[PDB]
């Protein structure tokens, strides 16, 4: 992006493990934690890793991220703070693909947010 | 969120497990059934109660009609 100017992706599996591992090194050193057990600094933390991933005048950077959902809860500290900084969402479900259906993308439930005239 | 194994799912007989409304409309109606059969057969056990001596009584006059046959050989 910087020092040649092209338009780069990047992937990431996943984004809860990079999450629960900030937990750790939080707990590890003593500082108390949050809501469910997360980390204090759960947002800004997510914040300075996601902040870098923009279009610039030179090139850009785009992101690509896979999410675990825990235990079906959709309102759960991690995946909150991680749906605040989408942009798009896409779902493989296991019913498409018995189908014959390649790639298997639902696409009553695959969002965007830039859907707009 | 059923589909999957981290998402809850429920027992079998849980609906009694509760205490509910529902759980006290079915512990009265099984009840206001098994009491009504309760006196369709504690009324015919007067029949059935003279009719195992009757079965008894019947084999009595069959085994009768052997000894005639053995006590007409004998003579």
């Amino acid at each position: 992006r910087d020092q040649e100017g092209q338009d780069v992706l990047l992937f990431i599996d996943n984004i809860f493990r990079f999450t629960q591992a900030g937990s750790e090194v939080s707990a590890l050193l003593g500082r108390i934690p949050s809501a469910v057990g997360y980390q204090p600094t759960l947002a800004t933390d997510m914040g300075t890793m996601q902040e870098r991933i923009t279009t610039t005048k030179k090139g850009s950077i785009t992101s690509v991220q896979a999410i675990y959902v825990p235990a079906d809860d959709l309102t759960d500290p991690a995946p909150a703070t991680t749906f605040a900084h989408l942009d798009a969402t896409t779902v493989l479900s296991r019913a498409i693909a018995e189908l014959g259906i390649y790639p298997a993308v639902d696409p009553l439930d695959s969002t965007s947010r830039i859907m707009d005239p | 969120s059923s589909d999957t194994p981290e998402g809850v799912r429920s027992g079998a007989g849980a609906v009694r497990d509760a205490g509910g409304a529902f759980g006290k409309k079915e512990q009265a109606d099984e009840e206001r059934y098994f009491r009504a059969r309760a006196r369709e057969q504690l009324a015919a056990l007067k029949k059935h109660h003279e009719n195992e001596i009757s079965h008894h009584v019947k084999e009595i006059e069959r085994l009768q009609k052997e000894i005639e046959r053995h006590k007409q050989s004998i003579k």
